[PDB]
């Protein structure tokens, strides 16, 4: 008797090529709104 | 004619508009635009991962939705409504809740 | 023509049309194209009943009387469709449609015809 | 008279959850 | 079935484009800095806000769930004293 | 096409429509929908719903050594389990047992009468007192070891 | 370790003193001239 | 005159403390009748799996818990346990477990299990206090707090040794549903991301967030519909719509269903609409209204038809998931008995009779209208939203036995606001209790009696109020206090005799069999076997294949020759079935027979079995000698009977006689050639057979 299992969720792949565009836009998202922050302080 | 219309409703509003306020409609615009050029790609390279367009896609949404929650807050015309409510608590709050938007949508991302 | 005349001649081809629908009842429902062909026939009784009803109406309580969305309408319009489930259950939503589609126009002459002069 | 015991009723059994129904017959 | 590389990057350069844009309003529209102050709350709650947005990239690539939230919880705490702080002297000058 | 539809008309009198919101159907009051809301909860206490599913009979029958076919209205000893006329008589008093205290409030408003005052406050304890001890005693019936130790 | 019979006791007595307690509460509540100010 | 040189604030933050420190004491004590009464264990069937889960996770960590792959149960198909399961529970078990032992007090993980639920319900009733509080004042609170600790339908599924999602899923929803006020009502952004973040803790926690995630998208559109929409209610549902989904979403067992299923759409809808409806004001209010209306005639109009275009679209094509098989029966009542049998089946989801509602709750039935008359009177944003709560429980509550605890808490918080309300308004009545301001002209001279009529109504009210709370103490001790492993039976003395056979079986299985074998069952013994026995089942409650389940009804329907086909192909070792004739205990497997016919059938391979074949002619089910030739000959009835004829259950009556069914066995002598007799309790509870491997010299068995 031998038990197989799913793969654990570490062993997914990452950093995927093709999803780079989704990647892009939340690194953006978060960079965009810390310089909202700075400016709209002191305007 | 509608394209009249279009005219003074721009004349109107950009006297009207207070520069501060102003500032947060270019940023809706940026958050807006982005948002839409992940919604164009998805449907037309596929839907595959779904978990990484989805995670990017709804942290526009919460980006923009927040931001017009500021918008309202802050507005002179409004303060009745948001009674006992000053514009340093309100800015403080909105913070906050970004904080966790970008936190969630990073377990999702990958 | 004549309001008397009028009355007898609508519940007359209303009458006719029902008659018509039970007798091939059968065979209209054998085909989705004959169910169809079974809506036409529903919408078609439903404007004759409507307008023997208001010509009753003007006799017993005079004329230029004035029928309602209810209950004048709605009855009229019950009928039609308690005859459509009789042949299938399909004609209720074909039997319907034709029904409103006439009663929009039906109501357009009527404001043309009376409300004009 | 081979064993002694008779069971008591459970006055309030219908709340037990994922539990097959015992009484479709009756 | 992935789509092809060329038409991935194309969208992932794509994206940055509306930063640029964001930018150009602003500038064009009146930003200004005024404002700004060098007392010590205004630099330090700044730079803690940055930096709680810094670990989000840290997180990405190394730590795990624990070790995020075990980080988050001191850089959060320094970050919400300064900005309490600073709020508060930002209150008393518009109220001036 | 709409002269097709004139053809019939060309001969018949066309009826005269006036395609208005009826007067009577105006947005429902508070107090309306209230009242609503107290008769479907008349309903579904009642166990309509229990009637409809598993459909038992409005009364079952039982016997002796004297034999015959007594009629039954509560279902001894499942508590799951009821007829379509027990069911209704226990839930009305739920009913009647609420209304029995709004009663009583109205009675309590200023500028009323001495008779008035009197009889409402009369039917007010009535209905309360009756609506809660009934109650007791139904379930009683039902389960003979009730609150009993 | 207290028996059943001692703990259904206990359980009664609680209850029936707290909800005079509420009711005493509601008492002094009215009673409040400073809460009608 | 101490008391009264007190000042008021005193008076009033002392009575506070007193009241609700009191009403937290009761709360857990009163759920410790089934600890003292019998042994300190876990109860009923559905706990034991979330006892085994809690100790692989403190034992494992979360990490090792996450990814855990469970191989002894759903032989040979295995289950895939992190992925099909809600985490809440087990978590907040391990995480106070850590923390006791960290500051070197040592309890058993059992313990803490056994005595979470009690814990819960005393947070529970500081929490209804501050909801009625925000509705209408503190001393409605103090009643909510009250009704609720000591309500009998909340018992049921929190007594001492209920370990199951249930005694935390309430805790959770109220919560999520105080915050919700609060952020409407103060409409203040840091109070709508609290909520949110209660929500996700409701989501881990049960599986019974699908009833939060529609109630508020519907509170919201009557809103709309009575013109009562305003800006605070656009940033307080708005801001909780978008946190709350991507923070439910992280669940595994959830997935990708708040965005792809037609459960969730409803919430995505009113999102929607709530943009829209923003916006359009916005517009008219900087326009000038005969322009506006030109350009709002042209708006609706190619908006209109894009929007439902998609909408149509979306629903042809089956993008969206239709609706899952059991909240489709919740709606409507006819889908499950008559398209799937295994819902149908359960015993907790019968409908509701009227003495269910009474025993549960009592007094509470005759107040909740009182309650929900004084909302309708005075009506409020906050109070609209607990008038849709009322409604909509009354309805799934009475479709569902189970449902019954969403109800206990509304009821509780709205019939305390009922009497509040009588209570203060004749006080006040009482002239003693204040003069205040009083005017002895235009006095009212229709009034002669005003000390006698305050007195008797607080008197009557005062009565009822003890009442319920004997009846709720009476009702716990007799009906929650069972503990379902273990059953209680009066000798002829009238001594308690305990009778401990389900355990003894698993004990038995535990140490006399090799670790290897696997055992076959129903279903219903999945989990007890698995966390006593320790050995391999075939199935399960969770019940997650149905095509499993009903192969494995077929083999006990069937005659005792093609039972052994199916049960060589899949391996089978033991077969485990209970019987109750003996010690008249009535959930035995032959009551449960009938089921397992329906089940068997359903699938294709099962199409050989008619449920008719089994009865007698007249359409009776009888095991007597004239029962159906088909059911004394299935292989259930000869496991139940075997060697069962010759037994006197009773002595004024015959040999053989079955004391549950009160009728005496048909078949009385017969030999089983396929199985072996090889255990059987002291009362003949549980009785466990061995099945024969094949025929050494190739003999046709
Ligand atoms: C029922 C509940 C819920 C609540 C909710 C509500 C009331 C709401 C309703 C709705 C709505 C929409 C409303 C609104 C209105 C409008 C809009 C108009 C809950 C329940 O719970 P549960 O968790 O489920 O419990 P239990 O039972 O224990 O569970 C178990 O069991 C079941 C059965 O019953 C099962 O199931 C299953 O599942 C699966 C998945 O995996 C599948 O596959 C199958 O099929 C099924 N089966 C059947 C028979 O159904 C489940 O699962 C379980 N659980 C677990 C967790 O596992
Ligand atoms: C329940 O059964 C499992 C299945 O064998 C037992 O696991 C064995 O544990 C012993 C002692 O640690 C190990 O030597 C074996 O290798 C284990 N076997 C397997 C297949 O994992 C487990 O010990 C039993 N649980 C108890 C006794 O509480």
């Amino acid at each position: 008797q031998v038990s197989v299992r799913p793969l654990q969720h570490t062993q997914y792949e990452r950093f995927i090529p093709s999803a780079y565009p989704y990647y892009a836009s939340a690194f953006s998202m978060m960079l965009g709104l810390f310089i909202f922050s700075i400016v709209f302080l002191h305007m | 004619s509608v394209v009249s219309v279009i005219s003074r409703f721009l004349e109107e509003y950009l006297s009207s508009t207070p520069q501060r306020l102003k500032l947060l409609d270019a940023y809706l615009l940026y958050i807006l635009l982005t948002g839409a050029l992940q919604f164009g790609y998805c449907l037309l390279v596929g839907t595959f991962p779904f978990n990484s367009f989805l995670s990017g896609f709804i942290s526009c949404v919460g980006s923009f939705i927040l931001a017009v929650c500021l918008r309202i807050q802050i507005n002179p015309q409004n303060k009745a409504d948001f009674q006992g409510i000053s514009p340093e608590r309100a800015f403080a709050d909105f913070l906050f809740a970004s904080t966790i938007l970008h936190l969630v949508v990073m377990n999702f991302v990958g | 023509v004549g309001t008397g005349t009028s009355l007898a001649l609508s519940s007359l081809l209303s009458l006719l049309l029902f008659a018509g629908m039970q007798m091939y009842s059968r065979q209209l429902a054998s085909t989705e194209w004959l169910t169809i062909q079974g809506g036409l026939l529903g919408s078609g009784l439903f404007v004759f009943s409507l307008t023997a009803f208001n010509n009753l109406e003007n006799l017993v309580f005079g004329k230029g009387f004035q029928a309602k969305i209810f209950p004048e309408i709605l009855l009229c319009l019950l009928l039609a469709l308690f005859a459509s489930g009789l042949i299938h259950r399909v004609c209720v939503t074909t039997c319907f449609i034709f029904s409103m589609v006439g009663l929009y126009y039906i109501n357009k002459i009527s404001s043309t015809l009376y409300q004009a002069a | 008279v081979d064993v002694d015991g008779t069971v008591e009723e459970d006055l309030g059994k219908s709340r037990e959850g994922s539990r097959t129904d015992d009484e479709v017959v009756q | 079935k992935r789509p092809p590389t060329v038409v991935s990057n194309t969208f992932t350069a794509l994206i940055l484009s509306p930063l640029l844009l964001l930018f150009a309003l602003w500038i064009r529209i009146g930003a200004n800095v005024s404002n700004f102050t060098f007392a010590p709350s205004t630099i330090i709650f700044h730079l803690g806000h940055a930096a709680m947005l810094g670990l989000m990239y840290v997180y990405w690539t190394q730590l795990n769930m624990f070790q995020t939230l075990k980080y988050l919880a001191i850089l959060g705490s320094v970050t919400f004293l300064a900005g309490n702080r600073m709020l508060a002297q930002q209150a008393v000058k518009r109220t001036a | 096409m709409e002269t097709l539809y004139r053809v019939p008309f060309l001969v018949l009198e066309c009826p005269n429509l006036k395609l208005k919101k009826p007067p009577w159907l105006h947005m429902p009051s508070a107090m309306t929908v209230y009242a609503l809301v107290v008769v479907s909860y008349f309903l579904i206490t009642g166990g309509i719903i229990y009637d409809v599913i598993v459909e038992p009979p409005s009364v079952g029958s039982m016997t002796d050594e004297h034999g015959h076919q007594r009629p039954v209205a509560f279902l001894a000893y499942r508590v799951n389990g009821q007829y379509i006329m027990e069911g209704l008589a226990s839930s009305f008093l739920f009913t009647m047992g609420g209304l029995g205290f709004i009663i009583l409030d109205r009675s309590n408003a200023p500028n009323i009468p001495k008779l008035n005052r009197f009889l409402l406050l009369f039917i007010g304890f009535v209905c309360v007192l009756l609506s809660f001890f009934m109650a007791r005693v139904f379930m009683r019936m039902k389960l003979p070891g009730y609150l009993m130790g | 370790m207290i028996t059943d019979v001692q703990l259904a006791i206990f359980a009664n007595m609680l209850g029936v003193s707290l909800f005079l307690l509420v009711v005493l509460y509601h008492y002094v509540a009215v009673n409040n001239p400073k809460k009608q100010e | 005159f101490g008391f009264l040189r007190l000042s008021y604030e005193k008076q009033d933050t002392l009575l506070k403390l007193l009241i609700l420190s009191m009403a937290a004491v009761l709360s857990f004590s009163t759920r410790l009748f089934a600890v003292l009464r019998f042994e300190s264990v876990i109860h009923e069937f559905d706990p034991y799996f979330n006892y085994r889960t809690t100790r692989f996770l403190a034992e494992e960590g979360f990490y090792k818990f996450h990814n855990w792959f469970d191989d002894r149960a759903w032989y040979p198909l295995g289950r895939i346990i992190g992925g099909t399961i809600y985490p809440g529970l087990m978590i907040t078990s391990a995480a106070i477990y850590h923390v006791l032992h960290f500051f070197h007090i040592t309890i058993d993980i059992r313990n803490v299990c056994v005595f979470l639920a009690p814990l819960f319900s005393s947070f529970t009733t500081i929490v209804t206090y501050h909801l009625t509080k925000e509705l209408k004042d503190a001393g409605a609170g103090l009643l909510a707090a009250a009704m609720i600790a000591v309500v009998p339908g909340y018992i049921s599924r929190s007594v001492a040794g209920s370990y199951d999602n249930e005694g935390i899923a309430i805790f959770c929803m109220l919560l999520t549903y105080y915050m919700w006020i609060k952020a409407v009502k103060t409409g203040s952004i840091c109070w709508a991301a609290k909520c949110a973040l209660a929500y996700f803790y409701m989501v881990s926690s049960w599986g019974g967030y699908v009833f939060l995630i529609n109630l508020i998208p519907l509170h919201v559109l009557v809103l709309m519909l009575t013109g009562r929409f305003s800006h605070r209610i656009y940033v307080a549902y708005c801001t909780v719509y978008c946190l709350g989904t991507i923070l439910s979403m992280q669940i595994s067992f959830v997935g990708f269903q708040p965005v792809l299923s037609s459960e969730h759409m409803a919430a995505f809808g009113v999102f929607g609409l709530c943009q829209i409806h923003a916006f359009v004001d916005y517009l008219r209010s900087k326009l000038n209204p005969q322009q506006f209306e030109v350009l709002f005639r042209s708006v609706i109009s190619l908006v209109g038809f894009v929007l439902l275009t998609v909408g149509a679209l979306l629903m042809l094509t089956g993008k969206i998931s239709p609706w899952t098989g059991r909240f489709y029966s919740l709606l409507d009542p006819s889908y499950a008995k008559n398209n799937i049998p295994i819902i149908a089946s359960v015993s907790e989801h019968q409908p509701t009779t009227w003495s269910s509602y009474y025993f549960d709750l009592q007094l509470l039935v005759f107040m909740f209208p009182v309650g929900l008359y004084y909302c309708f009177s005075n009506l409020s944003d906050a109070r609209i939203f607990i008038i849709m709560y009322g409604v909509t429980s009354m309805y799934f509550s009475a479709v569902m036995v189970r449902l019954m605890l969403v109800l206990a808490p509304v009821m509780c918080i709205l019939s305390g606001i009922g009497v509040s309300q009588v209570l203060s308004t004749y006080m006040k009545n009482l002239d003693i209790s204040r003069p205040d301001k009083k005017s002895k002209k235009q006095q009212d001279s229709t009034y002669p009696i005003k000390n006698e009529v305050a007195s008797g109504m607080i008197l009557v009210m005062a009565f009822f109020l003890i009442t319920y709370t004997f009846h709720s103490t009476w009702v716990t001790s007799e009906a929650y206090s069972s503990p379902s492993i273990v059953l209680s039976a009066r000798g002829g003395d009238g001594s308690r005799i305990i009778f401990d056979d389900f355990r003894e079986a698993y004990y038995w299985l535990r140490h006399n069999t090799p670790e290897d074998a696997k055992v076959m069952s129903w279903w219903d013994y999945g989990y007890q076997i698995t966390a006593m026995a320790n050995r391999t089942i075939l199935v399960d409650n969770n019940t997650w294949n149905n095509t499993h389940i009903s192969r494995v009804g077929q083999a006990m329907a069937s005659t005792e020759e093609k039972a052994y086909e199916i049960m060589r192909e899949l391996d089978v070792s033991y077969v485990l079935v209970i019987f109750g004739g003996l010690t008249g205990y009535s959930s035995d497997d032959i009551n449960k027979f009938l089921w397992m016919v329906r089940i068997g059938g359903s699938t294709d391979t099962g199409k050989h079995i008619k449920e008719n074949d089994y009865y007698t002619p007249t359409g009776e089910f009888r095991v007597d000698r004239e029962g159906s030739p088909v059911l004394l000959n299935c292989l259930m009835y000869k496991m139940c009977y075997y060697r069962f004829g010759q037994v006197y259950t009773e002595a004024k009556r015959p040999p053989g006689f079955d004391r549950v069914r009160n009728a005496e066995i048909g078949n009385k002598d017969f030999e089983l050639d396929v199985l072996e007799e090889a255990y059987t309790t002291e009362h003949w509870l549980v009785r466990i057979y061995k099945v024969k491997d094949l025929d050494n010299r190739g003999l046709s068995r």
